[PDB]
């Protein structure tokens, strides 16, 4: 079916915060799921994606964004942590079968979710 | 003349991986590799028995083994086990 | 009626397949292309021990890039491997095999559901998978056989070549018998559409789709009448030297040594082959041009005569203010962001010449004449 972000909300400089992508109709093992940040004026850029069957990040959010699946739930998390301002965005996630190795950061995936509003002062 | 991480076929001396030595699948021309060796699932989906692998129930039964342990090609041709 | 392309001087095949040979010393997983083994071993050439370290190459970037890497191979691309397995008299086997074809049905089951609508990759690549699986005579589901039955929107000639290649496997191995009434009235379907594309020149809608439409054509028997004018445009277009393409030149190698992708059931791998043996002052001046973004670019950009498209936009980033990304294909450098804007779904960015003109060959083949114009379009498809 599709995937459904939620998590986002207002937060200070400094803070943390936990983006949900929920995930319906997808098989378990098979999919690489990814999270994407539009903001406003601003192409989307590849932030996070969990691997298929092992982990990569953008370099701008290296050591603050931590990606993660819920064994019950089919869920990933992207777990934020020290807030600056320019990750104030929208977020979405997606979903793609490549079974290569790893996931890719390039914004070619073939399901996307709503995307779910985070800001930050 | 082989690098450190692959396995050189004694006869055809080609390169493979050591990932592929010893994993019961012959992948060099004589078999050097093989010798001297030694979340749940969806509505019309299906487990593999001994794997965590989903497979859609239509791939039950087609001729191919899509399970690693086989199991969805196991009970075909008779009711049931 | 029957369809023959006539016997022909080693010399044609001959040069034809010396712009293969340099590929075949390129073994980066960027470059490897399965097509091109397939269209070697199907030819009446061949590369002689090349051909194993190809295949090996193959092989090993395919293997450890799907079941363990820096992107890729694609799933279409992985039918093409399979190809290249039946191109070696092998069927794809072991369990490094079984778990390679459960991933290209994994494929076609995803495409399946997203239809429910357009596939994420294309039609074509939809049968070239189903194609591939019928030749290791693995069956895929009658309702994945459903979605390509169905799709004969409007499509070009080689998606139709593509989809016949796929139902003749299904027909020939009597395989999904649940539908058997319906592949055949889509071989059929197929065959009457390839002919109504015929260009008056006598191509079957482009130089290009005429080896495709060509194989598919060969296999099921107005017909030999368009068949004559179809070898004639062919040949013609031969002379003038139109195929530079690796992977046109690929399809084309197996028609001309009267085989087809078909012909993989029942691999042929002792037939014998002949072994294939290995500046300008001028400066022109191309104005490239882009409309579909505001404000227009159009710059007039100067490089050497015999240039390719690709060298113009090279030049037009180094003298400032344009850019373009590439992604890289088995056909070469494919365009996927100009200026910034990336290709959207069900988009492209289409090469244009003057007038109004869709070229027929990529960034890195077309060369453009002193004086062209050209155009990067931003169009839905
Ligand atoms: C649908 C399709 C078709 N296309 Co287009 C068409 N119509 N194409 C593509 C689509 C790609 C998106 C998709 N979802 O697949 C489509 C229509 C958007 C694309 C773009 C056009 N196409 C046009 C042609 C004529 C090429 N395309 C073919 C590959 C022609 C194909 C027909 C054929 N006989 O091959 C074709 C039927 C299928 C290609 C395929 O799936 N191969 C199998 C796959 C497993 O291998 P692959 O390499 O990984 O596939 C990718 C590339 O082929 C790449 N790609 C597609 N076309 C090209 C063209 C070039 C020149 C390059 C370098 C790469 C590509 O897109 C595929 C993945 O998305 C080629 C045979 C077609 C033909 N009948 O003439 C032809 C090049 C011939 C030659 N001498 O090299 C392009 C020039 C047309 C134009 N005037 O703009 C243009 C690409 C311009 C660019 N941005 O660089
Ligand atoms: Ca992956
Ligand atoms: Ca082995
Ligand atoms: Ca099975």
């Amino acid at each position: 079916r599709q995937l459904v972000e939620s998590g986002g909300g207002l937060v200070q400089p400094g803070g943390s915060l936990r983006l949900s992508c929920a995930a319906s109709g997808f098989t378990p093992g098979i999919y690489d799921i990814g999270w994407f940040r539009q903001a406003p004026g601003k192409e989307r850029e590849g932030v996070s994606c969990i691997s298929s069957r092992s982990t990569n990040y953008a370099d701008s959010v290296k050591g603050r964004f931590i990606i993660s699946r819920d064994n019950v739930k089919n869920t990933v998390y992207l777990q934020m942590n020290s807030l600056e301002p320019e990750d104030t965005a929208v977020y979405y996630c997606a979903a793609i079968y490549q079974p290569s190795n790893g996931c890719v950061l390039r914004p070619e995936y073939s399901y996307w979710g709503k995307g779910t509003p985070v800001t930050v002062s | 003349s082989c690098p450190p991480t692959k396995f050189q076929c004694r006869t055809s001396g080609l390169c493979v991986p050591l990932t592929w030595r010893c994993d019961r699948d012959l992948d060099c021309s004589d078999g050097s590799d093989e010798e001297e060796c030694r979340l749940a699932c969806l509505a019309g989906e299906l487990r593999c028995t001994l794997s965590d692998d989903c497979i859609p129930l239509t791939w039950r039964c087609d001729g191919h083994p899509d399970c690693p342990d086989s199991s969805d090609e196991l009970g075909c041709g008779t009711n049931e086990i | 009626e029957m369809c023959e392309i006539p016997e022909m001087d080693s010399h044609l095949v001959e040069k034809l397949g010396q712009h293969l040979l340099p590929w075949m010393d390129r073994l980066s997983l960027e470059h490897l292309n399965p097509s091109i083994y397939v269209g070697l071993r199907l030819s009446s050439l061949q590369a002689g021990t090349k051909e194993d370290l190809y295949l090996h190459s193959l092989k090993l970037g395919y293997q450890q890039c799907l079941l363990g890497c820096q992107g890729k191979p694609s799933m279409g691309q992985l039918a093409l491997y399979l190809l290249a397995l039946r191109a070696n008299c092998e069927f794809v086997r072991g369990h490094k095999g079984d778990r390679l074809v459960s991933q290209l049905k994994w494929f076609l089951e995803d495409e399946k559901r997203a239809i429910g609508g357009h596939p994420h990759t294309s039609y074509y690549q939809y049968g070239l998978g189903i194609l591939a699986l019928c030749l290791h005579q693995k069956r895929v589901h009658d309702s994945v056989v459903d979605k390509l039955l169905y799709a004969v929107g409007h499509h070009s000639v080689d998606t139709a070549a593509m989809a016949g290649l796929a139902f003749t496997c299904l027909k020939r191995s009597n395989f999904n018998p649940g539908r058997r009434q319906r592949i055949t009235m889509a071989i059929r379907t197929v065959q009457e559409e390839i002919l109504k594309a015929q260009t008056p020149e006598g191509h079957f809608g482009n130089v290009y789709s005429t080896p495709l439409a060509l194989q598919f054509l060969m296999t099921s028997p107005e017909l030999g009448t368009a068949c004559l004018k179809a070898r004639v445009a062919l040949l013609a277009s031969l002379q003038d030297g139109a195929f530079q393409n690796a992977l046109m030149i690929s399809q084309l190698l197996p028609v001309l040594n009267h085989k087809t992708y078909i012909d993989l059931i029942f691999p042929d791998c002792l037939a014998p082959r002949v072994m294939l043996e290995p500046q300008t002052q001028e400066i022109i001046s191309v104005t490239l041009q882009v409309l579909s973004l505001l404000p227009p670019y159009r710059q007039s950009i100067s490089v050497l005569a015999g240039s390719t498209v690709e060298d113009v936009l090279k030049k037009a980033h180094e003298l400032g203010g344009f850019t373009y990304e590439t992604q890289a294909s088995l056909s070469g450098p494919y365009l996927t962001s100009v200026m910034g804007k990336a290709a959207g779904e069900r988009e492209f960015w289409q090469l244009l010449r003057d007038p109004n003109t869709p070229l027929l060959q990529g960034i890195a083949d077309y060369r453009p004449k002193d004086g062209e114009t050209i155009e990067l379009r931003l169009v839905s498809w």
